[PDB]
């Protein structure tokens, strides 16, 4: 039932173009052509901007746009806990589950998606931290493991939104994890006139706005 | 359960002392039977039970100490309903020093060790918070001093995945899974480490 | 049961009967024209000025106002704990009883208001603590996402009272999580009368008061 419109977003039809271009040309080709060429498929997003814009909602829309397991989310800094090394069974705990469907099917497999927000609070420079806290050095050195480790897992996409993008640290932000990062704006006349479009459809429905309007 | 009264007595030998358990004799109850022995009104004390007089019931002098018991004292000595699927500890924070200060040393201890010891040697006993007892480790004696328990979730015991939701329990009983964490007091050489002996971060201020 | 002179408050009309149309209109009036609307309820106060203007007797008496739950109150930092994750959790368990009704009686359930005193104790603009800020950090971002979510709360209300708003964070004060900025302020000759009379109804009612006054 997919269709543009359904998805509600106002004036980002620059950005959304570029999104599934750079993220989802490869899955939409018959499985033939591009064995043929050989490419691998993006694994990480991440958007960023000023407060505000919509950022978790076109996370919500993709993810409703995809077909596919329903996405595991992390609502921020859930994954700390007091017991030495804990947190690193929950984030293993995450990955579990793709590493067993991946064995099972092979290259034919699904697709899983997983949602990361308020990844700042987790993922932040192993070296510029509080000395006395190593357990977020732990957590980044054992995600970039997880993620990217000598061993490939290729049904993955994760999602990561902040509002200081200087604080994300040099080493996740590399070719493999999260090359693509996308810059979110104020919108145009039009794109304000499409969401008063949007927030006014039901007050013309049910003609309860004026005309003078 | 009706409570019998009983008379205090010492406890026959130290090896008794060391299992926790206050010492009966057979004609009174059974080896594991659990009791509520009530010092007064307000003080209720939960216990895990040949040469024991029958009518008396032999405390170790640290149970006497934390309880209050002295030798010879009339008792009343019930039983406790010990919920099943809930107390059952999930982990447990115990406070930890070497037994006397003449033997202490500042090298690091492997300590996971001395957990799964502790597990095997004290399994399915009762504990409670407040509750002080010995250890020994590379022939070295420990202090220890519970503070704080947590159960398992119930839905472990149901064989389900844990909610996070850990009571907080006024007593709890040790089984084959059960964790313990043991935290130094202050002042203190005493390295440890293990990595299962636990040492929450210590979330403290420092001054530049 | 409920009456404006009761709550013994002068001076702040016209603030009040602001605050009532930006806060209460949607849940008095008649729901079914609300249906058609399709809008959501505002979930977000603070109140703001120098010391002793009475801003906590504004808080109390609305609690008293409303005919609801008995509200949860937060007296200053009661949330710090020594140890890591607890903080979070107890954040947490602030909202978990809302969270149990939504998911059970869906639309047709009850309101929740929760205060916070000092909330400038808690909530400081991030990446200012030299030391240990890998708590403060942690604390602003669970507030926030707890607040704002991908899953969605319609059965929740904030009041917050505070004495320096210049220093709060601007993620906390965006559209959506706390619209409706009050200022109390000193007030005028009017007001001043007002407000002896509501303090002094009692002796006059007692014949306590000299008649040369
Ligand atoms: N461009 C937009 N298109 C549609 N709705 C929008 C837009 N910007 C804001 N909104 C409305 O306001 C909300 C604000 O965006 P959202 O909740 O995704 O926050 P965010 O900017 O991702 O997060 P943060 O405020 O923490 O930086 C949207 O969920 C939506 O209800
Ligand atoms: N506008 C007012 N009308 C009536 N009484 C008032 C008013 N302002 C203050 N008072 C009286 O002053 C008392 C103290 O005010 P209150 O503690 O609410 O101030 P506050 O602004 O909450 O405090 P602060 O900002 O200094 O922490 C009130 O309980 C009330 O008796």
């Amino acid at each position: 039932d997919w269709n543009f419109e359904k998805m509600g977003i106002g004036g980002l039809d620059k950005e959304f173009s570029d999104i599934f271009r750079r993220a989802f040309a490869s899955r939409v080709f018959p499985p033939e052509i591009v064995e043929q060429m050989g490419c691998k498929h993006v694994k990480g997003i991440l958007l960023y901007g000023p407060p505000g814009c919509g950022k978790t909602l076109l996370a919500r829309q993709i993810g409703k746009m995809l077909n596919a397991r329903e996405p595991k989310v992390v609502n921020g800094p859930e994954i700390l806990n007091k017991y030495v090394g804990e947190s690193e069974a929950n984030i293993r705990k995450l990955f579990a589950d793709a590493e067993e469907e991946q064995r099972r099917l092979g290259a034919n497999s699904g697709l899983h998606i997983i949602i990361f927000d308020e990844i700042d609070a987790i993922c932040k420079q192993r070296g510029s931290m509080a000395g006395s806290t190593g357990v977020h050095d732990t957590v980044v050195n054992q995600l970039l493991s997880k993620i990217d480790g000598v061993e490939q897992l290729n049904n993955i996409l994760v999602i990561g939104m902040t509002n200081r993008p200087d604080l994300i640290d040099e080493a996740l932000l590399r070719p493999g994890r999260l090359e693509v990062k996308m810059e979110i704006g104020l919108p145009d006349e039009k794109g304000r006139l499409q969401i008063l479009h949007i927030h006014t459809a039901r007050m013309r429905g049910h003609q309860l706005l004026s005309a003078d309007v | 359960m009706a409570g019998r009264s009983m008379q205090a007595a010492r406890c026959p030998t130290d090896e008794l002392s060391l299992s926790n358990c206050a010492v009966v004799s057979e004609k009174d109850y059974q080896s594991g039977q659990h009791v509520i022995v009530r010092t007064s009104p307000n003080h209720k004390y939960i216990f895990t039970l040949p040469s024991v007089v029958p009518g008396s019931v032999a405390f170790s002098l640290p149970q006497r100490k934390w309880a209050g018991l002295s030798i010879g004292q009339e008792i009343e000595v019930a039983l406790y309903s010990f919920d099943k699927a809930k107390q059952c500890i999930g982990t447990m924070t115990i406070e930890i020093d070497f037994l006397q200060k003449k033997n202490i040393d500042s090298n690091p201890y492997d300590t996971d060790k001395m957990a799964a010891e502790f597990i095997q040697q004290f399994n399915n006993q009762a504990f409670s918070v407040g509750q002080q007892l010995v250890f020994s480790f590379n022939d070295k004696l420990f202090g220890l001093l519970v503070k704080d328990i947590e159960a398992m979730d119930p839905s472990i015991l149901k064989g389900e995945p844990a909610s996070g939701k850990r009571q907080k329990i006024e007593v709890g009983l040790v089984v084959g899974n059960s964790q313990v964490a043991f935290e130094k007091a202050e002042n203190s050489s005493l390295n440890l480490i293990g990595k299962a002996k636990t040492k929450e971060n210590r979330q403290s201020i420092i001054n530049p």
